[PDB]
């Protein structure tokens, strides 16, 4: 069922994960108590790791967790299935810095010819329905499912299939292996969600009710997809330290309460 | 038209606050665009649910003494031994603590005659004379020592806070153990509804920024 992964880069790869590791901090993750949301346009979360209150910037922290998720379970990832269709062509559009035909037909290019590979080692299944040559009608089957529960969402996929092909170096096997993985992970992290001035009269109720439901949507996942996993199978590294912050020391808080 | 900017700010501060939710079952944290003195405060959630509280039985009783509703529970055979001083003294602030349920009669080496007493006060004092002589004499030598002045009447929404300060010690002391006894505790479990439900009403007191007794209510730790 599972299969053999006998890459020499995959495995040097998880050697450079498994050295950054830090010990320390990785206990305070494995221990933690998930307060809530702190700010969802620079990706901030709250926890409680023994009777200390801490700021986490859960962005860094998914973006390690997805990026760890796709290194160990590589080349067994399962799938995202989507009348409704999505074109790798017409998603591009969104850049207006390609002003040409040519230069759109080149990204589709360099990724359909590695569709094999994509498909094998990552689950990203790519299925052409016009002429082999053609490049119009390449679209996109299938997605790795690294998290049970777990949809990412398609805003940030224009510009993961951009980075795709003008990003990720196809000429070097470790270098496009980690670019990859480093792709995905940036799609998989949850979305910021801008500050929009709810106050103001000037903006209507169908935007503020979106913002709402954005700011809804991230909280959930928060308290039952993302932590519950983070605080399960999460190793923090080192470099991820100066997004661990401490916000207060609860039993001075205690001193200033203890007579009512 | 002149007003002191000062008062404004402060109150406008906790109005744009959202609750993130309840820290070790203690507090309520929450979070605040246009920073100049308002980002992460954590609520003792004890004394926010006491200082609602408080505020609320302040309301219920002014709302009663200014409206003459305020009920007076008639007392049977209560007389107590007085100076002639005091007797004096009792006898000037007689209309004054008729405002309260407190009725009596000065008679005559005196003594003082009680005819009612509000509820809140029979129950306080339970049959001990010595503790209403004691908690009255605090009150008329509050309003002869100008430490409280009398209830105006003479006024026909209500504002309790405008007329807060008239209310006698022994009623404040009665109250804030009231609002205490019933308010919320330290490990009781508060869901993210409750703690908005509490910071919500909290926003809406007169002082939030401090309980029943004086001290703080909330500590900002951003
Ligand atoms: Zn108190
Ligand atoms: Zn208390």
């Amino acid at each position: 069922e599972r299969v053999n992964v006998n890459l020499t880069s995959i495995k040097k790869l998880r050697e450079k994960v498994d050295d950054s590791i830090h010990r320390e901090l990785t206990d305070i993750f494995a221990n933690l108590n998930y307060v809530g949301v702190v700010d969802e346009e620079r990706r901030l979360a709250a926890i409680q790791h023994d009777l200390k209150l801490f700021l986490i910037d859960y962005g860094s922290v998914c973006y390690e967790l997805f990026y760890q998720i796709g290194l160990t379970d590589f080349a067994n990832f399962g799938k995202i299935n989507l009348s409704d269709d999505i074109v790798l062509y017409n998603l591009l559009s969104e850049f207006d810095e390609l002003n040409d035909d040519a230069s759109k037909e080149k990204i589709i290019s360099k990724i359909w010819d590695m569709s094999s590979m994509l498909n094998e080692y990552y689950s990203i299944e790519l299925v052409n329905d016009g002429l082999d040559n053609d490049l119009k009608s390449v679209k996109l089957k299938s997605l790795p499912l690294l998290l049970k529960g777990y949809i990412p969402s398609l805003v940030k996929l224009p510009f993961f299939i951009y980075r795709l092909g003008k990003e990720v170096d196809w000429e070097d096997e470790q270098e496009c292996l980690d670019g990859i993985l480093r792709e995905i992970a940036l799609l998989y992290i949850p979305d910021m969600v801008p500050k929009v001035d709810t106050s103001d009269a000037s903006l209507s109720e169908d935007e503020k009710a979106q913002f709402i439901n954005r700011k809804e949507h991230i909280s959930s996942l928060l308290e039952h997809v993302l932590f519950p996993c983070i605080k399960r199978r999460f190793l923090a590294p080192r470099h991820i330290l100066k997004d661990v912050v401490e916000i207060a020391n609860l039993p001075d808080l205690y001193k200033v309460f203890e007579r009512c | 038209g002149k007003t002191i900017t000062d008062f404004s700010i402060s109150r406008s501060v906790l109005a744009k606050y959202e609750v993130i939710n309840q820290v070790d079952k203690k507090f309520i944290l929450i979070r605040c665009q246009s920073i100049h003195n308002c980002l992460l405060v954590l609520v003792d959630q004890h004394a926010c649910d006491e200082r609602i509280r408080l505020e609320e039985l302040f309301y219920s009783l002014l709302t009663e003494v200014v409206t003459g509703t305020f009920v007076a529970r008639d007392l049977k055979d209560c007389c107590i031994e007085v100076d002639r001083t005091e007797a004096d003294l009792f006898k000037h602030y007689q209309s004054e603590f008729k405002k309260w349920g407190i009725g009596y009669e000065t008679i005559e080496t005196s003594l003082l005659e009680i005819k009612t007493l509000p509820e809140m006060l029979t129950s306080k004092y339970n049959g001990d004379k010595d503790y209403l002589k004691m908690v009255l004499l605090q009150h008329a030598h509050d309003l002869k020592d100008f430490k409280k002045l009398p209830m105006d009447l003479s006024h026909f929404k209500l504002y309790w806070w405008k007329y807060s300060s008239c209310v006698p010690t022994v009623f404040h002391e009665i109250l804030n153990s009231k609002a205490c006894r019933s308010a919320v505790m330290f490990g009781d479990e508060l869901t993210r509804q409750e703690c908005i439900i509490l910071i919500s009403k909290l926003s809406r007191c007169h002082n939030p920024f401090e309980c029943a007794h004086g001290r703080p209510s909330m500590v900002p730790i951003a």
